[PDB]
């Protein structure tokens, strides 16, 4: 439609497209120490070969 | 109106149209694979042969469970594809702009 | 929705928005050729009659 809000925002629900282009942050936000990673890994190996 | 620009529209409608198509491939995947379970469960159950009336049993049960899971398996093929009609991703890998 | 071309609404309503602003100077002119209207008619009238 027309009578668009050309200069007060950047609003009206086109929000949700930063969430759509936000949530790609969310999924980096998050971190792990690669030695905790290595720990981990070392005992899944040692826990997969039993004997 | 006259266009300045290719309306956008028009590829979401083509998209659309091509997408509806693969219903069919993925039933009959779906039936392929039952089919391939009930073979094998059918063979397993031939070392039960000592005594009768516990293969039958058996087979009654494994089978009947796995062809009830069907109508949740095509449930849920279904709606993945309903989903990749609602919306339409232009922001993933493609020649923007041109 | 993601945008893949440029709409045409966001010319329209760019144009809409700077054709609105000639409304005053129009009806400046107009006032101003009224204006030379009226003395033109005083300059016929009351010079000339006794």
């Amino acid at each position: 439609g027309d009578q668009i809000d050309t200069y007060e925002l950047s609003g009206g629900a086109r929000i949700n497209r930063i969430f759509h282009e936000r949530f790609p942050f969310e999924l980096v936000k998050m971190e792990f120490d690669e030695k905790e990673l290595r720990r981990e890994i070392s005992y899944a190996i040692k826990n997969i070969h039993g004997i | 109106r006259t266009g300045l620009f290719t309306p956008d529209m028009a590829f979401e409608t083509i998209v659309k149209k091509q997408v509806k198509k693969i219903r069919e491939p993925c039933l009959k995947c779906v039936d392929m694979v039952i089919s391939e379970l009930i073979s094998t469960v059918r063979q397993c159950t031939k070392k039960l042969q000592q005594y009768p009336r516990l293969r039958e049993e058996m087979e009654r049960i494994v089978t009947t469970h796995i062809r009830e899971r069907e109508g949740r398996t095509k449930e849920q093929v279904m709606l993945l594809i309903d989903i990749e009609l609602a919306y339409m991703n232009t922001n993933h890998e493609d020649f923007i702009g041109f």
